DNA sequence: CCTTCCACTTCCCAACCCTCACCA
DNA sequence: GAATTGGTGAGGGTTGGGAAGTGGAAGG
């Protein structure tokens, strides 16, 4: 023990050294002052008796800049519940048994959700354990926990222990939700001296924050050519580094040749860049330099754009070299989990928002990208193997990168990051560090856990793992879901409002509609807008203007009109959906529950019922051959943990080893033993929803839900003012407007990941709150509300595209379109709407209206109140110029989620899932559908349309039957090139075959493990002829050759190629030229000529055959002679069934 | 009951495997008189009609007439079998749940059975010309089907043309053309072997090769075929079936634009 | 150091492809007394055993004994390469890990050559135990070969019943259950063409068809096939390899629950 | 005019089996001397050179030699709707584009007449060279087939050695090696079954057995096949076609240089 | 001595499994 | 320990089953 308490006391200590000579004086001296929260962390404090006690170090700054810290203990605890009555001897003995190692224990009633007849009120009592230290816990856990967990296998006075809770919640989030104690709040702060507890307590009355030193910082580093560089070998050539808007630089003077003098950088007239340097005289010295500039200005927060990659590991390493200890003096120590961390500050690095919560594909994650796009500007360009040789000759260009990097950085933590996150972290227990870093799923558990705890409800402990469960009828599952978001892809080609097209329509539904206008319109105006209708002084005149167009197109269905290009979604679908039916993980439930409830009454309407659809994958062994094959494994003899070991029998093996050798096994049965290794099946089923129950996971929904509104409100109210500028043409107002419209539209999409959150949460393998059904039913109502809207839709115009949301439509020009209306409030003086929406909302109303929500009316009567709520509204986006979609290959499969659409302006609207987007498909693609979608624009009747596409994506296959003939001997290096990436070490993709592990070998023969060690491997190449025949993952020829020398390239060439004669070695040689020309044929196809075909039009592009089917069928339809039916030239005598 | 014994399964083979290609399921039609079938392909582009006399069968019963649907592809699995000597026995009672099958080796050394299960189907029934066609030929079924085969090769749809002369076979695609023309054989060697033209008047059709290259599977069922043709009216395909009766095809021709004019 | 000259060798061949693709790997042992060999099917469902007597060969040296590892398809893709009558030689040293195969061809003027790598392996290995075997037929192979072929398109697994009058094979399935009855015999033009049963009690067992699609390519091997039976026993399946040795092959029945 | 006529059509039949894979577009020439086609090969890994004398045929006309193109690929299916026993005449005019074929069974009963559209193709190729190699190997082609087979069914490669015993193979790969002989006989029996060798100096050299596992597939169109080889030159692979013609393979070595 | 049937080998396509990254 | 969900495109490799072609031996 001893070592340990020393050790403890010794880092305690060090930690208390290092925060003070960062300004941070505890709070020594009794008084009482205010500061606002800034940091905490867990620490242990000698108590009265000096004893360890485990508290936590809170951090506060004060508005003059002062600073402080306060260590407050609390005791952690735990909680147990015994079998009847046992409470009173389960307590004696414990607190016999460790006497000395638990503070206290205590009983405490509380209510648990899965408890019977839990709604009436009833509550069960829990001992609660709590103790001295953390560390006393963390032993005496594993005191009790295979006691009680052999306890429920079944199921001393330990055996009377039947369970144990909240074992696991880490110590620091259980203090910030029991004391209510939370970041970026104002406080009071009293101590007393240690006759009593410091007091912590916020105030309200304090809007403004303080505003706290930032620091960020960016380097660069020699390296080898063509290689990385690495810690040993290569030595920093500057540092870049801002503070608070004032920047600063360090060079080495000794490689770089001359000296840098200060200079300003000015990407924005916001972002004015002052940057002041310095010159030294030696690696060390510059490192030195850094480190007391660092203790000089002692920044709170640091900042890096992926700094435990690279920055960390590297300064560190260049700085034990010269036995500068980083962890002594500044403080930053690599962490377990590989995270560099501190005592005294926080460390943020925005690659761990942007991977999270930009929403940027990942083609995007690079800082240029995003910054680029957020931003609005490009950083500067550099090639890693430049650097050196532009260092030495022009230091100044690396210079101006390197200050670029902190220049972004900086504008880019601030404007984004730092509201977000601090907004963020107002209703999280957690720290910066450990809410910026955190999975979405957890952050979620933590206000789950801080709402639960409110409603004093304990914790369920987390989802235990079933493996190799049985279906009922016997059969091992390989795996269960729920049937996914609904997707189809009704039409094909091009559709603008720019030119006619054909429509037909069914008479009944112009009356359907115009049956019930005023209706449509009434509730569109009361629900949506909340204006009521008496408060408009024009009803009348709108409605018989719609009630006129709707006769006009009863009396004449069928008609040519251009088309109106509409899309209609629902907005927070998921979300929405889980409110409007009262959804919650815990409330599904069965009739066996339903039977114990003392509301199980006749004339109730407590209990909902939907459908969902199940599905599982399961292997086809009967269960006889299953228990067949494990009571065979009882024999069985297995290799040690490690090659010393004595061999383990089966039944040493743990049940994680043992199911997967089970399922080894029986999967290689089955394939001799049956046909088919997986049957699929798929199952509708009808699960029961409480509506009484606790609302406290939906009314966290609503919450968070208000909150991502709010901003969404704000975006809306900013686009309108926009549109107001762009329409008065005041270019700096517009500017102004569009700076304001870009943040709120980040801000609220950032919310959006959280938002949704909740909904994948309840499956998330280990989580508290667990249920499948929950995850089902969602997607199943948002399959039907859908399909709904495409019933109704396709009698009126043309679906052209459905994903999970939200169709995308034509409709004929002459339909009802925008109604605007004129209030007598100058609240809201003049309302607009658009018919469309209120067309489907009011469908949307009629069916999946929820009619059984209950609220409770009185808290000590057991009254409920029934209400009606529907949450969920379509809303109208467009209309749009242009809308293109492409076509598969296969005859009669619908190729999904892909297409191009247009703003009226003339400028791209959407483009989605072309690998334009994706990251490192093959570039000539991207430059093909680049250009092909602008040309799609262009044109002015259906000839013209393909025949403009035609004239440009000719380019192309002349570029590759031309052989690039003029094309720079460079530009082919761009052009022709994959740059696809690795997840996953080398060592472990292992014995599978293909061109990304296949390129990682053919670079370990050139270069080593030095590459391969590591995962984010990334490879291009060039798939290659001269082995003819032999199978494409073999012809992986990488770029790095051309790259290399000379010698070496003609060696490794020979060494692939199979070639000893050759004298020009040449890409333009070694390309499989028909490759790429297939691989362009396969993409064109899909986009021009098959899109053509299926639109009626001759061939579009003479040099691409058409697929043989469709040159069959089309050649069917274009000749003289018809197939008459038999049926034609012999009578039908009748119809007979014949039937057993 | 129906009962019914037949010495040889090999016509039944034979008959179930020229089937097999062409129609997914039939019912059978079973009557005192005998078996006899009819359907229609998917596409009703061209129809199948079989006839089996109960004189053919070794013994035969058939209590009342009945009906009874088979998916014809299983019961070429069941018949596969068969072997290719075998004697083969059928058997079924009237509420028609399944048929049994029974064979037996030429020596009984062994005893074989099975029991299909039946299904319910819903048919039509068309209508028949009985007229009279403008040309008739007799030809080898081997040489019919052999020209069926590499025509096939050069393209969809065979034109026949008929007159007294001789009768032509012609086709093209991108690769060109093809003609396949025949004649009177001039002395008999055999009646088999002999191919014969009888005529009115001379007929000119076309028809798509895809359902002839369905029809020439009845080639080991005899070294005969007769093929007869009229203006604008339907093909007909004839195989004998030596004691126990025939299978026709009948196939609906092109015909041309002009009508619409 | 192993020698060892056969003038048949097409007997290796045969015997080898009824293995080829039914087992990985296994490990085959030399001693003066003969070849013998034992290895399961990856599946552990069925057993394996050869033995082919020393008696047997044209030429036997041995003089000590060995084991050695080796992978079927790589000898099966070697043995392709001999002619049905060439003479074959098999060569081997206990102080190295290469096999060497001669095939000599009967006209005296071709001859050929090969080597291959041995396999590291090693084997727990017992002995099949002895039974007094209720059941036992000896059938002609075609028989049984057809059997097994036709029976796999009615279903996935047959039910066998037999005694002392004849043995019935019997199946189930979706698309019609369906039996063969073999009656026993009591007179034969030939005694290749004799089926015979003998019995002390009747048995039925239930044997997964899709194995015995593989039991059934030693076919080439003999005229004559010989099984053997009792409840709650493996199944044996057996082959006599000329004079020269035998071939079987031991199959659990499928369990019942019930 | 062009016309021709052959009595063993089957002949015809069986070598664009040979040639079909080996080049799947060409253009064939017509002479007074004969019909000739030689081309590389689509890989251009090897060259193929054949003829067939025009006294070969049972009639002939060329009034001018011509040059044809054709896809071998749909005159091979062409061909396979001819019978074995049929006879096969040819004919095309000097300005047509289209080539007839017709056959003719010898019943007279039926005739078969077919139209092929020829294509318009320009070729590369030069006259091919020879030398009297220093080793020369006769075989029965089916050993010589089951050999390559072997081979290559083991690995990549063959090394071919010459001596005046006998005429030998050895090839290795991951699996193992493997070595064969054939002796000279050391007295004929009958000619088909003769193996024998002429040997000049010692020759070995490697090629990659891909390209004489095509080269086999001209084994139904002769009983023996013979092999020319020598240091520094391509090996060629001969058949005789009959009287009328022959069908050269030739190769290059496979190079060790690469060390 | 000649012709047919059966077995064995070769060739081709369809169906299913692997990964990464965008779409909801 | 720490870890949201399901749908689909594109490119590539593996496996198994059917059709076609040739040879042998069996039958007459
Ligand atoms: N990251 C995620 N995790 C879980 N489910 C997700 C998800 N992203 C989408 N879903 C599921 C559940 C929601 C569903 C639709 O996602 P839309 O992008 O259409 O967003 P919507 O909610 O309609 O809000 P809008 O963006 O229109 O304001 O996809
Ligand atoms: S749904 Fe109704 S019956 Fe069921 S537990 Fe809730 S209140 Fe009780």
């Amino acid at each position: 023990s001893s070592v340990s308490a020393l050790k403890r006391l010794e880092r305690s200590q060090w930690t208390d050294k290092m925060d003070l000579r960062f300004g941070f004086e505890r709070l020594k001296e009794p008084g009482e002052k205010t500061g606002w929260l800034i940091n905490m962390h867990p620490t242990e404090i000698l108590d009265e008796d000096k004893r360890l006690g485990s508290a936590v170090d809170y951090y506060f700054i004060q508005d003059d800049g002062s600073r402080f810290k306060v260590a407050l203990p609390y005791k952690p605890y735990f909680y147990i519940a015994t079998r009847k009555g046992c409470e009173r001897e389960v307590s004696s003995f414990l607190s016999k048994k460790f006497q000395g190692k638990i503070a206290k224990v205590e009983t405490v009633p509380k209510e648990d959700l899965d408890l019977p007849n839990h709604l009436v009120g009833l509550k069960r009592n829990y001992i609660r354990l709590s103790f001295h230290t953390v560390e006393d816990l963390v032993k005496v856990r594993k005191e009790i926990s295979p006691a009680v967990k052999k306890n429920r296998e079944q199921d001393d006075q330990l055996d009377n222990i039947v369970d144990m809770r909240e074992y696991d919640v880490p110590y620091h989030i259980r203090l910030s939700i029991d004391l209510k104690i939370h970041v970026a709040h104002w406080y009071n702060v009293r101590y007393r001296g240690n006759a009593f507890p410091v007091e912590i307590t916020r105030r309200d009355d304090l809007v403004e924050r303080p505003d706290p030193v930032v620091l960020a910082f960016a380097i660069a580093t020699t390296k080898l050519p063509l290689k990385f560089p690495d810690a040993e070998t290569d030595q920093i050539m500057m540092i870049s580094y801002m503070i608070d808007g004032q920047g600063y630089l360090i060079t080495n003077r000794e490689i770089v040749s001359e000296d840098i003098e200060d200079f300003e950088f000015t990407p924005k007239p916001e972002y004015e860049g002052p940057f002041c340097v310095f010159n030294e005289p030696d690696e060390a010295h510059l490192i030195q330099r850094w480190f007391e500039h660092v203790q000089e200005t002692k920044p709170t927060i640091m900042v890096t754009y992926n700094g435990d990659f690279f920055d960390w590991p590297f300064v560190e390493a260049r700085a034990a070299v010269h036995g500068l200890s980083m962890q002594q003096e500044i403080g930053f120590q690599k962490d377990s989990q590989g995270e560099y961390k501190a005592p005294q500050c926080i460390h943020m690095d925005c690659l761990r928002w942007v991977k999270r919560d930009s929403y940027l594909p990942v083609g995007s994650h690079n800082l240029k990208a995003a910054a680029k796009a957020k931003l609005g500007y490009d950083p500067v360009e550099l090639d890693p193997e430049d650097m050196c040789r532009m260092a030495t000759e022009q230091p100044q260009t690396l210079a101006t990168y390197s200050v670029s990097d902190a220049v972004a950085t900086y504008y880019l933590y601030m404007k984004y990051v730092h509201p977000f996150i601090f907004a963020l972290c107002t209703i999280i227990p957690m720290e910066p560090d450990e809410v910026l870093r955190k999975g979405s799923g957890t952050l979620c558990e933590a206000l789950l856990m801080v709402q639960a705890f409110h409603a004093n409800i304990i914790f369920p402990n987390k989802q235990e793992q079933e493996f190799n469960k049985l279906t009922d009828d016997g059969h091992v599952l390989d795996s269960e879901t729920y049937v996914g978001g609904h997707v189809e892809a009704l039409e094909s080609g091009v559709f603008r409002s720019d030119i006619p097209c054909r429509f037909r329509m069914n008479p009944a539904a112009f009356d359907f509609l115009l049956q019930r206008v005023e209706k449509t319109l009434r509730h569109a105006l009361e629900e949506e807008e909340k204006v009521p209708v008496e408060q408009v002084t024009n009803f009348e005149e709108v409605c018989d203007e719609i009630k006129s167009k709707l006769a006009s197109l009863k009396d004449v269905p069928s008609r040519i009109e251009c088309p109106l290009i509409y899309h209609l979604d629902v907005g927070a679908m998921y979300p929405n959906i889980i409110l409007t039916n009262r959804l919650q993980p815990s409330a599904m439930v069965d009739e066996a529950t339903c039977a114990a409830c003392d509301f199980n009454k006749p004339g109730a309407n407590c209990q909902r019922k939907m459908a969902w659809q199940w599905r599982g994958e399961f292997m086809p062994a009967s269960r006889s051959e299953y228990h067949r094959i494990q009571h065979q494994l009882e024999s069985e003899k297995f290799p040690p943990l490690f090659p010393e070991g004595p061999a383990r029998a089966f039944h040493e093996l743990s049940r994680e080893e043992q199911a997967k050798y089970e399922k080894r096994r029986l999967a290689d049965y089955c394939r001799k033993a049956y046909k088919k290794i997986h049957i699929t099946k798929v199952e509708e089923r009808l699960t029961t929803i409480c509506q009484r129950e606790n609302s406290f996971y939906v009314d966290t929904v609503r919450a968070f839900r208000d909150r991502r509104y709010e901003f969404k409100g704000l975006h809306k109210v900013w686009k309108k003012k926009l549109s107001a500028a762009v329409e008065v043409g005041d270019a700096a107002e517009v500017k102004r407007c569009k700076n304001m419209e870009v943040l709120y539209d980040s801000l609220q999409l950032a919310h959006k990941c959280i938002l949704n959150s909740f909904y994948g949460y309840v499956m998330r393998k280990g989580a508290r709150w667990y249920s499948m059904e929950m995850a089902g039913i969602v997607c199943f109502t948002g399959a039907n509300i859908i399909t709904q809207a495409r019933e109704l839709i396709e009698q009126i115009g043309r679906p052209l595209e459905l994903d999970t949301d939200g169709i995308w439509c034509v409709l004929p020009n002459s339909f009802p379109e925008n109604f605007v209306f004129k209030t007598t409030n100058v609240k809201k003086p003049k309302v607009t709407i658009s018919y469309p929406g209120a067309m489907l909302n009011i469908m949307v109303k009629e069916g999946f209206t929820n009619d059984q929500y209950q609220e409770l009316a009185e808290p000590s009567s057991l009254t409920y109140v029934t209400r009606s709520e529907n949450s969920i509204f379509f809303e109208v986006d467009g209309p749009y110029l242009a809308m293109i979609l492409p076509a598969s290959k296969e005859e009669g499969k619908k190729l999904k989620k892909r297409y191009a659409v247009f703003n009226e302006d003339g400028s791209l609207a959407e483009l989605k899932g072309f690998e334009v987007k994706r990251r490192g498909e093959l570039q000539l693609i991207k430059i093909f559908q680049s250009s092909v979608f602008e040309a799609f624009l262009k044109g002015s009747t259906l000839e013209e349309v393909y025949g403009s596409v035609a004239k440009v994506a000719d380019y192309w296959l002349d570029v590759l039957y031309s052989k690039a003939a003029n094309m720079p001997d460079s530009e082919l290096f761009e052009l022709i090139s994959e740059n696809r990436s690795m997840s996953r070490k080398l060592e472990d993709y292992g014995e599978q075959k293909s061109t990304s592990i296949s390129t990682a070998k053919r670079l370990a023969e050139f270069l080593g493990d030095q590459m391969v060690k590591d995962a984010g491997l990334s490879c291009r190449y060039i798939i290659s002829r001269k082995p003819e025949g032999s199978p494409v993952t073999e012809r992986a020829i990488p770029l790095a050759i051309f790259q290399a020398e000379p010698t070496v390239r003609k060696h490794f060439l020979r060494k692939w190629l199979k070639s000893s004669s050759l004298q020009d070695f040449d890409i333009r040689a070694i390309l499989d030229w028909d490759y790429y020309i297939e691989r362009l044929g396969s993409a064109i196809q899909k986009i021009i000529t098959i899109p053509a075909a299926l639109q009626q039009v001759k061939n579009p592009v003479p040099r691409v055959k058409h697929p043989d089917w469709l040159h069959k069928k089309l050649l069917e339809k274009n000749d003289v002679y018809k197939q008459k039916k038999i049926s034609e030239l012999f009578t039908l005598e009748g119809r007979r069934q014949v039937t057993m | 009951m129906f009962e019914a014994r037949l010495v040889q399964g090999s016509i039944l083979k034979k008959v179930l495997e020229a089937l097999k290609d062409l129609i997914n399921e039939a019912c059978w039609d079973i009557s005192s008189s005998g078996v006899n079938l009819q359907s229609m392909d998917s596409s009703h582009v061209s129809l199948v009609q079989l006839t089996l006399r109960s004189e053919g069968f070794d013994t035969y019963r058939c209590d009342r007439n009945l009906a009874m649907g088979v998916n014809l592809t299983s019961m070429s699995k069941i018949l596969k079998c068969a072997g290719n000597e075998d004697i083969i026995t059928l058997r079924a009672e009237d509420n028609a749940d399944t048929l049994a099958l029974v064979f037996e080796a030429p020596n009984q050394e062994k005893v074989s059975d099975y029991e299909m299960k039946l299904m319910d189907l819903d048919v039509e029934q068309l209508g028949i010309p009985e007229q009279e066609y403008s040309c008739v030929v007799k030809m080898p079924s081997g040489e019919f089907a052999r020209i069926c085969r590499d025509l096939s090769h050069i393209g969809d749809a065979v034109v026949i043309s008929c007159a007294k002369d001789g009768v032509k076979f012609s086709a093209s695609g991108e690769l060109g053309n093809g003609n396949i023309k025949l004649s009177q054989t001039s002395n008999v060697d055999k009646e088999e072997e002999a191919v014969t033209i009888e005529m009115n008047e001379p007929v000119q059709l076309t028809f798509a090769l895809r359902y002839l290259n369905f029809f020439t599977k009845a080639t080991p069922l005899s070294s005969t075929v007769t093929l007869s043709m009229s203006a604008d009216v339907p093909l007909v395909v004839e195989y004998k079936i030596a004691d126990m009766g025939h299978l026709k095809y009948y196939l609906a021709p092109k015909i041309e634009d002009e009508e619409g004019s």
